[PDB]
RNA sequence: AGCUAAAUAUUGGCGAGAGACCGAUAGCGAACAAGUAGAGUGAUCGAAAGAUGAAAAGAACUUUGAAAAGAGAGUUAAAUAGUACGUGAAAUUGCUGAAAGGGAAGCAUUGGAAAUCAG
RNA sequence: UUUCAAUGGCCCGUCUACACGGACCAAGGAGUCUAGCAUCUAUGCGAGUGUUUGGGUGAUGAAAACCCAUCCGCGAAAUGAAAGUGAAUGCAGGUGGGAACGCCCUGGCGUGCACCAUCGACCGACCCGGAAGGGUUUGAGU
RNA sequence: CUGCCGAAGGCAGAAACUCAGAUCAGUUUUAUGUGUAAAAUGAGAGUU
RNA sequence: GAAGCUCAGACGAGUAGGCAGGCGUGGAGGUUUGUGACGAAGCCUUGGGCGUGAGCCUGGGUCGAACAGCCUCUAGU
RNA sequence: AAAACUUUCAGCAACGGAUCUCUUGGCUCUCGCAUCGAUGAAGAACGCAGCGAAAUGCGAUACGUAAUGUGAAUUG
C-alpha cells in the first residue's frame, strides 16, 4: 500500500510514515453523495405553520344573490372601518391563505444506513483527492502532501 | 482516485474556475491551455500539462503528482517574444504537439499585452 | 462564539434590550476608553462616563475638541460637553451631542466611590 | 434509447466504453452489453451463483475456461454446500457471492476486466437472471 | 387531532439528565436493580429468558436472605410469582447468590460491621448490574453423539398417534364411563 | 483503518461493515480504450469529420 | 419539491414459521460447517430450529452425506427418512 | 314574492331595500348565466 | 373499604433559547395611544394608521401679503429630506414642445418625411 | 420614435350566435399539505432487508451528527371451509424455438440465457383404494 | 415561454421481444360465385 | 464540454390529451481573491444590444445601503 | 386652409402611495417552572405628577413610602 509522510509542528517531515487506509480508495460517487446530503441536511430544521386560526376568528357570513356585488361572506355590524369588507378567502384582505402551512408536514427525512456510510466514505476519499479540493476552492497551492497528516 | 472521474465530478460542472453563461463557459485556471473545458485542457482532470502566465511557465508530471507544493515546476522567460516561441516549442517537441499551438499562441498574445 | 444557553444572539432581543434598558444599564453602556497615560496609570483600559469628567472627542465632525462634561443625557446615550455646540439659526447655542465610545477621558472625577470602582476593576490607585 | 437513466458517473464510464466497442467492432455481444447497460433495474434482475454454476455444468457443460457474464447483481446462493472453480464477469457483485467465489475457486470481474480479456466475447457464456418474478 | 414528535430529542436528553440526576443522587449504589431471570409464558417465546419483575418468597428463603431486609439490599421481590420447578428455582438462587457475593454493604451508625457488613468499604464505585450479572439466555445444545434408540424413533408418527388419542379422548372417555 | 474497514475485512468500530465495492475497477476508459488490446481487435478505423 | 411538480408547467393554462432441509445447514455458522460438514465425526452436529425461530421443518431440498441431528417441534412424512437417509437423526425437542 | 332588480340606489344591500314590503325577491342580472343552466338541469 | 412518587399530557400562566417562517393589503384583530377609535337596547361586532435627518441643526433676518402663505436668504452632504417629511411607480391631471384630425380610435406590412443612435 | 400614404385588420375571456363578466390602475389572489394504495425511475443492500420506539457518545451550540441492542415489520411456502397437511423422481426432468458465444470450411455445426410454446414429476385440496398405486379435476403452487 | 406527437362522433402513445419476411394494404388484376382463393404496386412488418 | 464533433435526407395546422427543454420570484447550503457610499436595491427613460419567446444585459437621470452570477436544495413562486 | 378643441409622443410639475431597503412586532418549535382568592382574588369604578388627555405605574403614605444594591442624576 502507498505510504503517506508525517509532517511535524515545525512544517518539518518525519521519519514515521502511515500506510495509506483503504477508505482513500472508496468509489468517489457524486451523485449519490448530493442526494444523501441533500436528505441529511434536511434534519435540522425547526417547523414553521401560520396560525390554524388566522382568518377565522372575525364574523363572516355571505350577503346572499342579486346583491349587485359579490357573494364573499362580508363582516357585519356597521359604524367601523371593517363593516362591509369581505372576508373568509386567500383572496380577500385580512383572510385565511389557501391551505395554510401546516406543522406536520415532512420536514424530516429518512436515510439508509449504509447510503449514508457510503457517502462518508466517497466524501473521506474524495477530501484525498488534489484535483477535486482545487474545484471545492481550497487554495492548497503549495500544500505539501495532500492528504495532509500531521503528528500528535 | 483517476483522469476521468475527476472529470465528470470536476471538469463537467463543478469548478472554481467554471463561468457558465447564456449557451457558454470558460476557465480561469492557471493552468489551462486554451480557457475552454475540455479533456485535452483541464490539468486537474488530466495527466501532465503546461501553462504560461505573467512570463512563467508551469510544467507537471505524474511520478509526484501526489505532492502539491513540488507538483507545478516554474520556468522563468525574460528574453524576447521570438526566444520565447523557441523554449516553448523546443520544451513542447518530446510532449503532446496538440496544444503547442494554442500555447504559443498565448504567448503572441500575452507578450502584445506587455 | 457563545456556548452558553443564558445569553442571546438574536438581533431582535439585542435591540430590545439596548433600547429599553433602564438608567442603571444605560450607565454601563455609555462607557468610555481612558487614554494612554491614564490607561498606565490605573491599568484600567475602560471606565463608565460621569459628569464632570474631562474628556476629549476622537471621532466626528468635533475630532481634537476637549473639555469637560456638562452632561451625560442618558435616554439618548448622548453626552453633552462645555463649548462643544452649535449656532442656530437665530445665534442661541445648542449643545452638539457626541456618543460615549467616540470619546477618551483624559482627566477622571475621582472621589470615593470611583476610587473603590478604579481597586475594583483589577487596578492600581 | 442513447443513455442511461442513472446518474452513477461510473456507470457512464462503463456506457462510454462499450459504446465505443459496439460501434467499433463487429462484436453482436457487444452491443448486446450496450443494450443491457441501459436497461432498467426491473429489465437488469439479478441472477444467483446456483444458477450460473448450473448453467456452466449443465449436461454436456463443457464450462472448461469460459467467462460468464451477466449485466446485473451476481446475489448468493446458500443452499448449495459447495461452490465449484467459476469466473463470472458482472456489474456489481454481493459480499456474500464474492466472498464464496474468491475463497473457493476462481475469480470475479468487472466488465471492465471483461473488456480487457475477452473484448469481442470470445468464449463468454453471456447468462441472464430470470424475469417477471413480480411480488 | 395529530400527535407530532417535534420534541424526541427534547424527551431523550431529559431522559439521560434524569438517569444522570438518579445516578448522582444515590450513586454508591447500582441506578439499576437485580432482576431475576424469567422465561414468558407463551409457546412462541417460552424458548427465551428475559428480566422479570422481582424475586420470589421461596427463592429468597431458599438464598437465605430475609423477604424484609432483601428491600433494604436492593432485591425486589414479587409476592405473585411462583416457581413450578426447580430448575427456575435454583436459576434465581444462583442469580441472588453471585449478587450477595459481589454485594458488599456500608455498615450503619459507621461503628462496626455488625454481623452482616463490610470491613473495609473505601472502594465503593457505582457499577451497573449488567455487568456483574449479565442475563443470559437458553443454553443453545452443543453437538452430541448419535443415540441409536432414538435412530429407531421415527418422531412424527407419534405425534400422530398421541394427537388422535387427544382428539378422540373423549371418544373413549365415554366408552369407558358408559360400559362400566 | 480501524473506523471504516476494507473491502475484505469488516471495520472494528462498525460491526458487519465492509468498504463498498466499485462498478468498474481501472475505471481509466482513455488509456483503457488507447490499450493495445482494443486497437488491436476494432476494425479499421472509420473517417473523422469530412468533406461535404 | 413542487418546483419540479406539472403544476409549474401549468401555469397559464387553467405460531409456526418453517424451514427446509436446504437451509438446515446455513443455520448453523461458518465454523460449525468447516469443522463438521464433509469429514467422519464420532459426535454429529445438532440444529436447533427452535432456537433460530423455526417451528416446522419441512422437506425441499437434498442434503450432504454427513450426519446431524435436528431438534425441532413437528417434522415432515418423508423428511424424517430424508434424515435417516443422511446418516442422522431428528430428536424431538418439547 | 315581488320581484325587483339591484341597481343604482339598490346596491350594497345586507337587509330589507328600501321602499319595499312582503315577501321580496331582487335579482342583478348576473344569476341569469346560471339559472339558465338549471334550466338546461 | 382506602393510600401511593416515577415514566405521561400540557392552543392557559411565568420565564427563557431558537427558526430554510411573515416582512406593514404580509405576520396575531392589533409592529402605532388595539380589543383602541367606532357601531348596536343588548348578547356582541371591531378597524385604519410604521420610516425627515447623523444631529431639529424644524428655515434667524428682510420683503409682499389682513392672515395663511410666497419670494429672497439661512441649516444641512442633501430641502430632488421642510413634518401634508426615506425611496415616490401606475391609473388620473396641468403646463411646455412636436405632430395628426371631414361620422370613430386603436394595430400590423412596406417605404418616405422629421428627430436620434450606431458602426 | 412620431407621423403620413397604400393594403389588411369586427372586443377580449366564459358558456352552450346570443347571453354573462369587463370604467381605469397598483397590490393580493386560486391543484396545496398529509395518510394509504398502484405503475415507473433512481440509490443502497441482497435471502435477506429496515438505526432514529430506545440506549450511548456528542461541547462549541448538542433538536444535527456518529455509534450500539433485542423484539418486530415485509420477504424466504403454498393449499384447504376447517382440523390440517404442507414441493427439484428423471444433470432441480425433457422437446422445439431462441440472444450471445465457440468451432470450422455463405452456410453448417455445436451451444443454449431470458422468455415463449410444449412436457413429466412433486406440494396440496377432490375422488378411488387401504403408505404404494390410479385419475388427465383443481391453485396467478415447487 | 418554446418544441415535438396528436385524437375520439373500442382510439394515440410508451415499454418487452419476435422475422430481413411473402408480413401487410380503405388498391387493382387472375380464378371460382359483393364472398373466397392464388399476379401488379407500395410499405419493414409486427405481436402480448 | 463523448453531455461533444461531423455529414445527409425528409418533415413543419393543431383542440382534448401525452412528452421534452428552457425564462423569471422569495429563502437555504457551496462557490465566485464576486459587486457597493468614487453609490447596492428600487424607479423613470424619445438611448444601445441579445434571445423565436418567456426574459436578460446596458447608457443617461433619480436615488440612498445593501446585492448578484454559477451548482445544488426549497416553496405561501 | 392658421388658432381653440380632441388625441398620441417626450420633459417638467401635480395626484396617489406601489416597489426596494429596513423592523423593540407576529407566528411556529423546543426547554424549564407550579404561583389566585373571605389575611379579600380576577375584574370594574374614581382619583394621584409643578405644568397630563391617552399609555404605564400607584392608591389620600396615590406616576408612590420602607429596606437592599448601584453610585451622580431627571430632562420638554
Amino acid at each position: 500500500r502507498p505510504t503517506v509522510s508525517i509532517y511535524n509542528k515545525d512544517g518539518s517531515v518525519s521519519s514515521e510514515t502511515l500506510a495509506l487506509p483503504f477508505v482513500f480508495k472508496a468509489p468517489i460517487r457524486p451523485d449519490l453523495v448530493r442526494s444523501v446530503h441533500t436528505a441529511v441536511a434536511k434534519n435540522k430544521r425547526q417547523p414553521y405553520a401560520v396560525s390554524e386560526k388566522a382568518g377565522h376568528q372575525t364574523s363572516a357570513e355571505s350577503w346572499g344573490t342579486g346583491r349587485a356585488l359579490a357573494r364573499i361572506p362580508r363582516v357585519g355590524g356597521g359604524g367601523t372601518h371593517r363593516s362591509g369588507q369581505a372576508a373568509f378567502g386567500n383572496m380577500c384582505r385580512s383572510g385565511r391563505m389557501f391551505a395554510p402551512t401546516k406543522t406536520w408536514r415532512k420536514w424530516h427525512v429518512k436515510v439508509n444506513q449504509n447510503e449514508k456510510r457510503y457517502a462518508i466514505a466517497s466524501a473521506v476519499a474524495a477530501s484525498g483527492v488534489p484535483s477535486l479540493l482545487l474545484a471545492r476552492g481550497h487554495r492548497i497551492e503549495e500544500i505539501p502532501e495532500v492528504p495532509l497528516v500531521v503528528d500528535d | 482516485q483517476q483522469d476521468e472521474v475527476i472529470w465528470q465530478v470536476v471538469g463537467h460542472e463543478f469548478c472554481s474556475y467554471r463561468i457558465k453563461g447564456e449557451a457558454q463557459n470558460f476557465c480561469r485556471n492557471e493552468y489551462n491551455v486554451t480557457g475552454l473545458c475540455n479533456r485535452q485542457s483541464c490539468p486537474l482532470a488530466n495527466s501532465r500539462y503546461a501553462t504560461v502566465r505573467e512570463l512563467y511557465l508551469y510544467m507537471k508530471t505524474i511520478e509526484r503528482a501526489h505532492f502539491p507544493s513540488k507538483l507545478w515546476q516554474r520556468i522563468k522567460l525574460s528574453k524576447n517574444y521570438a526566444k520565447a516561441l523557441e523554449q516553448i516549442d523546443q520544451q513542447l517537441l518530446y510532449w503532446p504537439g496538440r496544444q503547442i499551438h494554442r500555447c504559443k499562441q498565448r504567448l503572441t498574445r500575452l507578450t502584445q499585452y506587455l | 462564539m457563545k456556548f452558553s444557553r443564558d445569553v442571546t444572539s438574536s438581533r431582535r432581543k439585542q435591540r430590545k434590550a439596548h433600547f429599553g434598558a433602564p438608567s442603571s444599564v444605560r450607565r454601563v453602556l455609555m462607557s468610555a476608553p481612558l487614554s494612554k497615560e491614564l490607561r498606565e496609570q490605573y491599568k484600567i483600559r475602560s471606565l463608565p462616563v460621569r459628569r464632570d469628567d474631562q474628556i476629549t472627542v476622537i471621532r466626528g465632525s468635533n475630532k481634537g475638541r476637549e473639555g469637560k462634561i456638562t452632561s451625560v443625557y442618558r435616554k439618548k446615550f448622548l453626552l453633552l460637553i462645555e463649548r462643544v455646540t452649535r449656532e442656530k439659526a437665530n445665534g442661541a447655542s445648542a449643545p452638539v451631542g457626541i456618543d460615549a465610545s467616540k470619546v477618551v477621558i483624559t482627566k477622571l472625577h475621582l472621589d470615593k466611590d470611583r476610587k473603590d470602582l478604579i481597586v475594583r476593576k483589577g487596578g492600581k490607585v | 434509447r442513447s443513455k442511461p437513466a442513472s446518474e452513477n458517473v461510473y456507470l457512464k464510464l462503463l456506457v462510454k466504453l462499450y459504446r465505443f466497442l459496439a460501434r467499433r467492432t463487429d462484436s453482436r455481444f457487444n452491443k448486446a452489453i450496450l443494450k443491457r447497460l441501459f436497461q432498467s433495474k426491473t429489465n437488469r434482475p439479478p441472477i444467483s451463483i446456483s444458477k450460473i454454476a448450473a448453467l456452466t455444468s449443465r449436461k454436456s457443460a463443457s464450462s472448461q475456461n469460459k467467462t460468464t457474464v451477466v449485466v446485473g447483481t451476481v446475489t448468493d446462493d446458500e443452499r448449495m454446500l459447495t461452490v465449484p472453480k467459476l469466473s463470472i464477469a458482472a456489474l456489481r457483485f454481493t459480499k456474500s457471492a464474492r466472498a464464496r467465489i474468491l475463497k473457493a475457486g476462481g475469480e470475479v470481474l468487472t466488465l471492465d476486466q471483461l473488456a480487457l480479456r475477452a473484448p469481442t466475447g470470445s468464449n463468454t457464456v453471456l447468462v441472464r437472471g430470470k424475469k417477471h418474478a413480480r411480488e | 387531532y395529530v400527535k407530532t414528535w417535534f420534541n424526541q430529542p427534547g424527551r431523550k436528553l431529559r431522559r439521560r439528565q434524569a438517569r444522570q440526576t438518579k445516578a448522582a443522587k444515590i450513586a454508591p449504589r447500582p441506578v439499576e436493580a437485580i432482576r431475576p431471570a424469567v422465561k414468558p409464558p407463551t409457546i412462541r417465546y417460552n424458548m427465551k429468558v428475559r428480566a422479570g419483575r422481582g424475586f420470589t418468597l421461596e427463592e429468597l428463603k431458599a438464598a437465605g436472605v430475609s423477604r424484609r431486609v432483601a428491600s433494604t439490599i436492593g432485591i425486589p421481590v414479587d409476592h405473585r410469582r411462583r416457581n413450578r420447578s426447580e430448575e427456575s428455582l435454583q436459576r434465581n438462587v444462583e442469580r441472588i447468590k453471585v449478587y450477595l457475593a459481589h454485594l458488599i454493604v456500608f455498615p450503619r451508625k459507621a461503628g462496626q460491621p455488625k454481623k452482616g457488613d463490610a470491613t473495609d468499604v473505601s472502594g465503593a464505585e457505582q457499577t451497573d448490574v449488567a455487568a456483574v450479572l449479565p442475563i443470559t439466555q437458553e443454553a443453545v445444545e452443543e453437538a452430541k453423539p448419535i443415540t441409536e434408540e432414538a435412530k429407531n424413533f421415527n418422531a412424527f408418527s407419534t405425534l400422530s398417534n398421541e394427537r388422535a388419542y387427544a382428539r378422540y379422548a373423549g371418544a373413549r372417555a365415554a366408552f369407558q364411563k358408559k360400559r362400566a | 483503518d480501524s473506523v471504516f474497514g476494507s473491502t475484505t475485512e469488516v471495520a472494528q468500530l462498525k460491526k458487519n461493515y465492509f468498504l463498498p465495492e466499485n462498478i468498474i475497477s481501472n475505471a481509466d476508459v482513455t488509456r483503457l480504450i488507447n490499450s493495445d488490446e482494443i486497437q488491436s481487435i476494432v476494425k479499421a478505423a472509420g473517417p473523422s469529420r469530412v468533406k461535404r | 419539491p413542487t418546483h419540479v411538480s406539472k403544476t409549474r408547467k401549468l401555469r397559464g393554462h387553467v405460531w409456526r414459521p418453517t424451514v427446509n432441509l436446504d437451509r438446515l445447514w446455513t443455520l448453523l455458522p461458518n465454523e460449525a460447517r468447516d469443522k463438521y460438514l464433509g469429514k467422519n465425526t464420532e459426535v454429529a452436529p445438532v440444529i436447533n430450529v427452535l432456537q433460530s425461530g423455526y417451528g416446522k421443518v419441512l422437506g425441499k431440498g437434498r442434503l450432504p452425506e454427513t450426519p446431524v441431528i435436528v431438534q425441532t417441534r413437528y417434522v415432515s412424512r418423508r423428511a424424517e427418512e430424508k434424515i435417516k437417509q443422511a446418516g442422522g437423526v431428528v430428536e424431538l425437542i418439547a | 314574492p315581488t320581484l325587483v332588480v339591484a341597481k343604482g340606489p339598490n346596491k350594497g344591500l345586507k337587509s330589507r331595500p328600501k321602499g319595499v314590503k312582503g315577501k321580496y325577491k331582487m335579482v342583478d342580472s348576473r344569476m341569469k348565466k346560471d339559472l339558465r343552466a338549471q334550466k338546461r338541469l
